[PDB]
């Protein structure tokens, strides 16, 4: 380093990951309904 | 030896050829250092900051 | 599964960004005219002025 600095992301990977499966698994329950 | 610089001095396992003095790695940035007395290869991380 | 380079997007922006990172950091060992690269030489090399 040099005074450069990366900061982490507020969402992590197992989150993103848990967003995408609620919204396949609602697609695939319910249709577009849930929208 | 005459370069200079700030940081936390660590071991390090690396293994110069016998006509090394120092180290870098990429955009010549020192990383190791071989003292003049013992010759044994020490490693340089810069103290934290934040 | 076999076939590569089809996520070149993602893979274009990570390394645009690497490179401009690069690029900064090695700006550092610039003469840009002055008699030095680095500034402890310069102090330690002569008078104020
Ligand atoms: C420089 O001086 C040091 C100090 O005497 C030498 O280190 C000694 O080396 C002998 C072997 O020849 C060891 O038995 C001693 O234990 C060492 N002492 C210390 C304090 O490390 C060293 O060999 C000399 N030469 C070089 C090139 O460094």
């Amino acid at each position: 380093f040099n005074g450069l600095t990366v900061l982490p992301p507020l969402l992590t990977d197992e989150m993103i990951a848990q967003y995408t499966s609620a919204l396949l698994a609602g697609t695939i329950t319910s249709g577009w309904t849930f929208g | 030896n005459g370069l200079t610089g700030t940081g936390v001095l660590t071991e390090s396992n690396k293994k110069f050829l016998p006509f090394q003095q120092f180290g870098r790695d990429i955009a010549d940035t020192t990383d190791a250092v071989r003292d003049p007395q013992t010759l044994e290869i020490l490693d340089i991380t810069p103290c934290s900051f934040g | 599964s076999s076939t590569a380079s089809a996520l070149g997007k993602l893979q274009d922006v990570v390394n645009q960004n690497a490179q401009a990172l690069n690029t900064l950091v090695k700006q550092l060992s610039s003469n840009f005219g002055a008699i030095s690269s680095v500034l402890n030489d310069i102090l330690s090399r002569l008078d104020p002025p």
